[PDB]
């Protein structure tokens, strides 16, 4: 589609004009969902390897719930600023083309004639 | 490290270790021919690697303190039981032999990695090529099912195909009267009552049967009784060779770190053994096998992976 | 809102982590404080929906099945803990984590505030009753039960995914309130038909009707107590919630394509319930009497009248109870007998003294005799029914009739008669099984002093 | 012999062993227990305060708020003589109707 | 009194319990952004009182 | 709580659903009319630069 | 083959995707397709069994004329515009030639008749890479050029596929044939929504990319091919058995489980599209795919098939693999769509 | 598709004569084309019988799409009313026997007649609706 | 105790197709 937009510099995760919007902050419920998503991953990690599952080697899925959320965090970042482009330049069109978005007619139901249909 | 991809790269090669002491030398030989002594004046005599014969607690020789099992718990077949009932209806005989194949092939990959991570050569009784002889002699007087045999060579080239044949093996050459005469000597009352047949059978598979087919891919030399307790004569035979025949002589450092990768992988070996074919002697029911696995798993040890098991004291599970 | 459903979820580490043998008890402890919780929830306001976020609110058609769900959780437990008890720990524990998630997506599922979330979850259900049933499932024919349980919801759960995406590409946010406020008369244009049949056959599979009914009896059959409750006590009505949501948005089209599903309907429940009286199964026939009281519903929600919306709801909860009161009623005397057949063990009153009481208010309950909730509802469709057609108390009233029969069925073939002389295994009933009666039986009689909290929306 | 298996497990009695089983599990002290937990955290605290809750629940559906505002709407409306409640509910003065 | 061990297989009976009184606290967290027309709808908006300031928390 | 927190609460809710219905309803109308026009910032497909093209007097007159 | 020589043939296989991916010039795409073709039947033929040759001589065949018809696509393209950038084509008949072309590599019409043979006459490992990482390259040029293409003629192509790939399913024993017949039931997904919009085919790609490793490598760690083989695994690691199943139902698409996110998101494109007949079929014979699916699920850990005695060998001892990466491939895999909003990263 | 934009072309009802030729026209070139394909995938071991089997499918094929169009056409010009989607919906089953009759099974034939009887009436649907199968990129 | 599989129900789905014919019979 955000696939030609005039400015994109290819390869860029995260562009600089997109810090200008509020960054997530550190306990987000998508955040600490993608930090369940780590730990999820440790327990079944001693699964497969047969080791006492929850307290089967404290390091390891601790480096997991680490990992997930900070890739998680910036991934939100981007997330964020996707959404936040698409509506930006979405306003910036239609202010730019008023012609294609008339502004419809204000009229109450008191006027507006709804056929009543009976259940009977 | 293991032979892992990484060793191989930085130089961790085969053909640097291994001299000329490494072959997998086998002594074979009839019912009681007293091959497991003859096995190991060639290992003390030559600075070579023993291996007794692969058992039915082979396989938990090598795990854990390497104490027997239990046969309900491995094995599921005993050898003293298969000689009461020979055709008892149970499967004993050919569960036996199944399983009596499994353990030699472990023990073939044990002898095989020892071999290829030191350079010392390997002498082990009745090598997986020769356990054929017992299930043919088995299916001679009808001990096992017709349907028994294929299934056995079926996991025969599954597996043994890739196993590559010894260098030199020694036969110790007895005539079916003598082993008639020693098994009265050795008093245990279960190996009373083998049949003339059965030593018979496994003697003339042999002799027409294991040592010219296997000839050709190595040198076969026959002893006497006279000849087996010479002690000194064999082990200068043995180092009397060239060791022409054999696909050993010919590779390179490339099949021996693969051939290393399929050994060391304790699962690999004989991932083949536990063939999907179904047969009664060695089909169990999904209710017995859950009751047996869950009996295993509650075993001290084998709860988790080794190095993981806190009630044998493995300490520091949280940082492990 | 949250206040029930993090405290389901984190019962799951509790039972994982519990001792070996206390997994029984403290999940028990702490499911039935759930239920006290639920029932808090169980207020409702004059007219607006008690609105708690974007994500979750309730109406006065949600918190009684909300109160239901999580009642019924320790009571799967309860009957569980028979079958289950040679098993290995963690399997015990995998039986368990099944339930509260399946429990856990019930109280997801109707709370849920918008349709697509109601749908994401609407499906979700399945994933645990499809290993319930064929994992812990005690029977040959269980594994071609489970298929098709799963695939018959499935063909018509999918359509309706299609339809949900193309409301909300049309008429933006599918927001139950919005949706409902924003209501447009849906016009009789031929494509139209199709938007109402997606939007309806995805419910109607998992509310067996005639014909669309051939899964629940090998799933009630082949599945073990907690799954069948389970599968007949909540999950046949979330079609019955998604209906009364759903046909908000399928006016004027709903009075004329009601036709064919209301003539299924009211001739399958004559069917069904002959069906039920030559059944050789007891579970079978608590089965198939399942889909005559269903049938009934289908009918009362097809019409779209205020009363045929209270009694909806009212037998909604009743059956469920009642169903899974007699799924434990044939539950407690298989194992005795380890056979389905009824005849098999005959006089069973004689032996048992307290199970032919237990067995017999199970009986008039499901007879919807007055005052029992299920009257209530029956008696209320009725009224609406009969104002709709006056020729469908034939068929109505009929209905009652054969229920009459088949329910005392079971009851004389099993309670009462002579007792067969070659059993001698049937001991004195366990306590547990005797509680877990009267945990259902009860609380339906006290529902009937106020008969309020159950109508529905509507009242 | 088909499989090597086992037999089908004959069904223990629970009271067999102690005959004041309580058919919760096989453990007597935790089964006793387990009757306590049941009852008390069933019976007791979810039937018994949960009723009183839900039947002493405030006022549901404003079932008597609208009563209330029945009576003086009734009051003044039969007060002035016109008629004891209009037909129509949306002041058709102020409706718009098209033609 | 057996403590050390009281805990270790008592330590379920808190998971939950908590977990409802941390479901209170999102319940009360969540309607915070939910505030929006607070005292604003002119069916329930009314003078403030002297010193209360939030009608509905 | 009182009637007031649900009545304000569920005000809210409403306005933040019409909000987002009415959005959606001009994402698909913005996304079809720019598709089609392209005189918008998305869905400009690429093209090649003028950038690339010499400018500098060739060995042949003709260009 | 010597690990440093393997690590350098499939260095190169990365790259020549990775070279398709980011060239600008047409010649240079068919550089990547070929040398990708170049260094992948080596490692197809590295068991070297003669069912290895087999499979690798029909992978090349067909490979092969796919890249050389992809030329006139090419050379066509050039005739008629004079222009080796990869952008939206003047001629339908370059664009209907390519169609063909890339298709064939992907294998989604008539042309998947090779993609279930060779995957069952190579190893495992071989198969995870083909159906995995030699599935971006084909589909990077369709993602560039979707401007171009015909609607009706690349449709055609999506709905045969997971028609025939979730037809064939049905009756498959070898593990490796149902894979490859589920490849090709995905491959029509994704290929179904990209005329509309490219998004969610790389959506769908990265999802079903997450699956066919949790599968193959679980089937790895499993060391079984044949649906038998993989019943007996209950008894040895009953819990790779039960994650097997959670991954099964994922890649069916029940959800909340992953595999719903990409079928979800791909009803909801056409459905902007206006074309909601499309959909509907897709969906329905979605439960094709479930089918055999759950026939796993029911052979592989929902029942208990009955064991081997040979099998209490496999207890004693442990596994030495390191199955990297599976931790995070299978929950990445299973449970993520509450973050489903995040494919707006991929725009 | 202006072999198939005969069919459209034809008003419904109307030169029945005409839409039959449409309709088995139609019905013939996919028989070939399915008849080339069994020929291509299940090897003809001789070419005697290769031509019997591309006769026997196109004879089918044709079959049900020249008795669909006269059904379809004449229901319209009887019953006077051309949108009606029931005229291809007997057309639809009249087909389907025609299946059943060439493959001699009553019930693969009653199956038939259920299946593209009812997506014959689907089709016409949406062609009075204007549903599209292959809907062009929208958005 | 609970229905299990069987060599019935392994053989059902061993061999080369569960759907078999004379085609598929070699
Ligand atoms: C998106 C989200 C999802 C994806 C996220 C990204 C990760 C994807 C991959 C996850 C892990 C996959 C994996 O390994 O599964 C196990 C699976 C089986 O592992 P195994 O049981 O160890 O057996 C592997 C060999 O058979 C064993 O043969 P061997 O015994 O000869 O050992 C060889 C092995 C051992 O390692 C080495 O030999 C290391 C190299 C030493 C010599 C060279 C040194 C100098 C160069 C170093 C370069 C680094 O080296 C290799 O296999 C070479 C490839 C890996 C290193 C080079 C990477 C590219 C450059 O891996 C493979 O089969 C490898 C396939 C090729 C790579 C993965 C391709 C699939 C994914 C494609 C899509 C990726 C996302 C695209 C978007
Ligand atoms: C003055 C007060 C006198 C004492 C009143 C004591 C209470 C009483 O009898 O009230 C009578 C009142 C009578 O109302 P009333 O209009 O007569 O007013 C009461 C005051 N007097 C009598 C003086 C006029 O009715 C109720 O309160 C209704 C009680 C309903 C109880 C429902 C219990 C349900 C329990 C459910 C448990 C299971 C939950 C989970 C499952 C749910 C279903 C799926
Ligand atoms: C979305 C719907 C649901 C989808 C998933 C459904 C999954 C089940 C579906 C059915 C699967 C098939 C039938 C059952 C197969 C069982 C497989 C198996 O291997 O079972 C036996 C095995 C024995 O257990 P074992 O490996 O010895 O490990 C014990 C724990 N150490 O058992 C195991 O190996 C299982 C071990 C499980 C260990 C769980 C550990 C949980 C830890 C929780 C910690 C919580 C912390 C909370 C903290 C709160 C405060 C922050
Ligand atoms: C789009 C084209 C897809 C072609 C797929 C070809 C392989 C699968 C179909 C197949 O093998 O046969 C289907 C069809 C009829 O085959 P039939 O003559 O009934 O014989 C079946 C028993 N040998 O034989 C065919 O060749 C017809 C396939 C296309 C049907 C339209
Ligand atoms: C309004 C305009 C149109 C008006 C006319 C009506 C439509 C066209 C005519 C009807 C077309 C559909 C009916 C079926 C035609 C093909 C029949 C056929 O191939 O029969 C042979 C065979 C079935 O027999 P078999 O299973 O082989 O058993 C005998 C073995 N010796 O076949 C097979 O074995 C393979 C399975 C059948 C062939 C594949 C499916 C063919 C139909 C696909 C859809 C065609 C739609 C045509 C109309 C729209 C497009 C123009
Ligand atoms: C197992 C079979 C199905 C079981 C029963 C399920 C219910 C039966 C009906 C199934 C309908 C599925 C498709 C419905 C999707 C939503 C429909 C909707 O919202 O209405 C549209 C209805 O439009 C349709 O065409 C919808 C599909 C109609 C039926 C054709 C496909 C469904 C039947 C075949 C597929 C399913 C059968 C199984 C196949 C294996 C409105 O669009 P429109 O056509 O009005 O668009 C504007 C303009 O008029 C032109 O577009
Ligand atoms: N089926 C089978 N039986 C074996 C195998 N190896 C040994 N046996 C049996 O083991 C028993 C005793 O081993 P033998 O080697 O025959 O005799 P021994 O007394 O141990 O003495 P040695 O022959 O010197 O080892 C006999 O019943 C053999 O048949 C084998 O590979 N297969």
């Amino acid at each position: 589609m955000m696939s030609g937009r005039p400015g994109r510099v290819p390869l860029q995760f995260l562009p600089n004009e997109a810090r200008s919007l509020p960054p997530p902050k550190l306990t987000d419920p998508r955040l600490v969902y993608m930090g369940f998503l780590g730990y999820c991953s440790g327990l079944i990690d001693n699964a497969i390897r047969r080791r006492p599952v929850v307290s089967a080697g404290l390091h390891r899925q601790l480096l997991y719930v680490t990992s997930f959320v900070f890739f998680g965090y910036y991934l939100l970042k981007r997330q964020d600023y996707m959404y936040a482009l698409r509506d930006h330049d979405m306003f910036a069109y239609v202010k730019s083309h008023p012609e294609d978005f008339p502004e419809k007619d204000k009229k109450t139901y008191g006027e507006i004639l709804e056929e009543f249909h009976p259940v009977r | 490290l293991q032979y892992g991809p990484l060793a191989f790269v930085l130089g961790e090669r085969t053909t640097r270790k291994l001299t000329e002491t490494s072959k997998v030398i086998t002594v074979d030989g009839n019912i009681c021919s007293g091959k497991g002594r003859l096995a190991r004046e060639i290992a003390e005599k030559l600075g070579l690697r023993h291996f007794p014969e692969a058992g039915i607690h082979y396989a938990d020789s090598t795990t854990g303190d390497g104490k027997p099992l239990d046969v309900q718990l491995s094995g599921n077949c005993s050898l003293e039981k298969f000689y009461d009932d020979p055709k008892s209806n149970d499967g004993n005989s050919y569960r036996l032999q199944s399983w009596l194949y499994a353990s030699r092939l472990l023990q073939y990959a044990d002898a095989l990695e020892h071999l290829l991570s030191t350079g010392q050569g390997v002498v082990l009784e009745r090598s997986i090529y020769s356990d054929f002889v017992f299930l043919e002699a088995m299916y001679r007087q009808g001990f096992i099912r017709k349907q028994c045999v294929e299934h056995y060579n079926e996991v025969k080239k599954v597996t043994a195909c890739e196993y590559l044949p010894p260098h030199v093996v020694v036969y110790v050459d007895v005539p079916v009267p003598e082993i008639q005469s020693r098994i009265q000597k050795k008093g245990n009352p279960h190996e009373m009552k083998i049949t003339a047949a059965y030593l018979q059978d496994i003697e003339n598979a042999y002799k027409k049967t294991f040592l010219p087919e296997m000839s050709e891919k190595c040198e076969v030399l026959q002893y006497s009784a006279r000849e087996a307790e010479d002690a000194e004569k064999v082990v200068e035979d043995i180092e009397y060779l060239k060791c022409d025949k054999g696909p050993w002589p010919d590779q390179d450092d490339r099949t021996f770190h693969r051939l290393r990768m399929l050994v060391q992988n304790k699962l690999e070996v004989l991932n083949y053994t536990t063939i999907p074919v179904y047969l009664p002697e060695i089909t169990i029911g999904a209710h017995q096998s859950d009751r047996v696995f869950q009996k295993f798993t509650e075993l001290p040890g084998r709860k988790y992976s080794p190095g993981y098991n806190e009630d044998v004291g493995d300490k520091w599970i949280w940082l492990k | 809102m949250l206040k029930i459903i993090i405290p389901t979820t984190m019962l799951l580490p509790m039972t994982w982590m519990s001792k070996h043998n206390m997994i029984w008890i403290n999940a028990t402890v702490h499911s039935l404080l759930i239920s006290l919780i639920s029932l808090s929830l169980l207020n409702q306001l004059g007219e607006n929906s008690l609105n708690f976020s974007l994500t979750f609110f309730s109406d006065s058609l949600s918190a009684p099945l909300l109160v239901l769900t999580t009642w019924l959780l320790p009571l799967m437990l309860m009957a569980s803990q028979s079958h289950l008890s040679k098993e290995t720990t963690t399997r015990k524990k995998l039986y368990i984590t099944m339930l509260i998630l399946l429990q856990l997506f019930l109280i997801m599922t109707f709370t849920a505030t918008e349709l697509i979330l109601f749908y994401i979850l609407f499906e979700a259900t399945l994933v645990p009753t499809l290993i319930i049933i064929t994992r812990w499932g005690n029977q040959t024919e269980r594994l071609n039960a489970g298929l098709y349980f799963l695939f018959y919801t499935l063909a018509g759960s999918l359509p309706l995914l299609v339809a949900l995406v193309y409301i909300q590409n049309t008429t933006g946010s599918l927001n139950f309130l919005i949706i409902h406020y924003w209501s447009h008369p849906l016009s009789n244009s031929w494509s139209n038909i199709f938007m109402w049949l997606a939007c309806i056959m995805a419910f109607m599979v998992k509310m067996p009707l005639y014909g669309l009914h051939l899964w629940l009896p090998k799933a009630h059959v082949e599945a073990p107590i907690a799954g069948s409750m389970v599968l007949a006590a909540v999950l046949l009505k979330l079609g019955g919630y998604g209906m009364m949501r759903i046909t908000t948005i399928l006016n004027p089209l709903t009075n004329y394509m009601a036709y064919p599903f209301l003539m299924l309907s009211m001739w399958g429940m004559i069917m069904t319930s002959s069906i039920c009286l030559r059944q050789t199964d007891l579970k079978s026939l608590i089965a198939y009497s399942s889909v005559s009281h269903m049938a009934l519903v289908i009918v009362a929600i097809m019409i779209q009248t205020p009363w045929s919306f209270m009694g909806a709801t009212a037998l909604m909860i009743a059956h469920g109870l009642t169903s899974s009161m007699l799924f434990c009623l044939a539950n407690t005397n298989y194992e005795r007998v380890h056979s389905r057949t009824m005849i098999l063990a005959r006089g069973l009153q004689t032996l048992l003294p307290l199970m032919a009481t237990w067995w017999l208010m199970a009986s008039l309950t499901n007879l919807a005799l007055p005052p029992s909730i299920n009257l209530i509802g029956e008696l209320f469709i009725i009224t609406a029914s009969f104002s709709w057609s006056n020729i469908t108390i034939i068929l109505m009233g009929m209905n009652m009739m054969i229920t009459a029969l088949y329910s005392l069925y079971m009851l004389i073939t099993t309670q009462r008669g002579k007792y067969t002389h070659h059993i001698n295994n049937i001991k004195a009933s366990f306590t547990r099984e005797n509680a877990l009666m009267a945990l259902h039986i009860l609380p339906l009689l006290l529902l009937t002093l106020n008969p309020k909290m159950i109508l529905g929306p509507l009242y | 012999i088909r499989l090597q298996e086992d037999p089908d497990p004959e069904d223990e009695n629970l009271y067999e062993k102690n005959p004041d089983s309580h058919g919760y599990d096989k453990d007597p002290i935790v089964d006793l227990w387990n009757m306590r937990v049941v009852f008390f955290f069933g019976f007791s605290i979810v039937l018994v305060l949960g009723s009183t809750f839900v039947a002493y629940l405030p006022d549901y559906r404003m079932q008597e708020w609208a009563r209330r505002e029945a009576e003086r709407l009734v009051k003044y409306r039969e007060a002035n003589g016109l008629p004891l409640m209009e037909s129509n509910c949306f002041d058709p003065n102020k409706i718009q109707l098209p033609e | 009194m057996n403590v050390l061990q009281i805990v270790r297989d008592h330590w379920v009976h808190i998971l939950v319990p908590v977990g409802f009184v941390f479901g209170c606290y999102l319940d009360r967290r969540s309607d915070e952004k939910l505030t929006a027309f607070r005292n604003k709808s002119l069916l329930f908006k009314r003078e403030l009182r002297p010193n209360e300031e939030v009608t509905w928390k | 709580d009182g009637p007031e927190k649900n009545y304000e609460k569920t005000m809210a809710i409403l306005q933040i659903e019409a909000e987002k219905a009415e959005l959606r309803l001009k994402e698909l109308e913005v996304r079809r009319l720019m598709r089609a026009r392209g005189d918008g910032p998305w869905y400009q497909y690429p093209t090649i630069d003028k950038a690339l093209i010499d400018h500098s007097p060739k060995t042949t007159p003709d260009n | 083959m010597n690990p440093i020589i393997y690590t350098t043939l499939i260095m190169t296989v990365m790259s020549g995707t990775m070279l398709v991916m980011i060239s600008s010039h047409w010649l240079l795409i068919w550089i990547g397709f070929e040398m990708n073709l170049l260094a992948m039947i080596p490692v197809l033929m590295k068991n070297f069994n003669p069912r290895a040759t087999e499979a690798a001589t029909k992978y090349f065949l067909t490979q092969a004329t796919a890249s050389m018809m992809l030329m006139m696509a090419i050379i066509i393209n050039l005739l008629y515009s004079g222009q080796w950038t990869i952008t939206k084509m003047f001629n339908p008949v370059a664009m209907t030639m390519m169609t063909m072309a890339l298709a064939m590599k992907l294998g989604l019409s008539p042309f998947h008749f090779w993609v279930p043979e060779v995957t069952q006459g190579i190893s495992l490992q071989a198969g995870l890479l083909l159906l995995t990482w030699q599935k971006l390259a084909p589909l990077s040029v369709l993602c560039q050029i979707s401007q171009s293409i015909n609607p009706n003629l690349m449709l055609t192509m999506a709905m045969l596929s997971i028609l025939i790939g979730g037809w064939g399913g049905l009756n498959q024993t070898q593990l490796r044939k149902i894979m490859a017949y589920s490849s090709i039931a995905h491959m029509g997904w994704m290929t179904a929504v990209l005329p509309y919009n490219t998004t969610m085919t790389i959506l769908n790609l990265l999802i079903y990319i997450t699956m066919t490793l949790a599968m193959f490598m679980l089937l790895i760690h499993s060391s079984a091919t044949t649906t038998l083989s993989l019943s007996h695994t209950w008894n040895k690691m009953p819990v790779i058995t039960s994650l097997m199943m959670v991954t099964l139902l994922s890649m069916g698409g029940l959800p909340p489980l992953s595999g719903f996110m990409p079928k979800w998101m791909i009803i909801q494109e056409m459905t902007k599209n206006e074309s909601i007949i499309m959909p509907t079929l897709m969906a329905m014979t979605a439960l094709l795919n479930l089918y055999f699916y759950m026939r796993l699920a029911y052979s592989s850990s929902l029942t208990m098939f009955p064991s081997t005695n040979n099998m209490k060998m496999k207890w004693q001892f442990e596994h030495t693999k390191q199955m990297k990466l599976l931790p995070t491939m299978i929950v990445l895999s299973t449970l993520v769509l509450p973050m489903t909003p995040a494919l707006s990263s991929l725009n | 598709k202006t072999l198939l934009h005969k069919y459209s072309d034809i008003p419904e009802g109307t030169e029945c004569h005409r839409k039959a030729y449409a309709s088995t026209s139609i019905g013939g070139a996919t028989g070939l084309i399915v008849s080339a394909y069994s020929i291509a995938l299940k090897p003809p071991a001789s070419f005697l019988e290769g031509v019997a089997r591309t006769g026997r499918y196109t004879f089918t094929s044709a079959a049900i799409g020249a008795i669909f169009g006269l059904t379809s056409c004449i229901s319209a010009q009887v019953r006077e009313k051309p949108d009606d989607p029931l005229n291809y919906f007997i057309g639809g089953c009249a087909g389907g026997l025609t299946l059943g009759a060439r493959t001699r099974s009553y019930g693969i034939g009653a199956a038939a007649c259920a299946y593209m009887g009812l997506t014959a009436a689907l089709v016409k649907m949406g062609q009075l609706e204007g549903w599209q199968v292959f809907a062009e990129p929208k958005v | 105790r609970q229905w299990q599989p069987d060599v019935e129900w392994a053989e059902q789905f061993g061999g080369a197709v569960m759907y078999p014919t004379k085609e598929t019979a070699h």
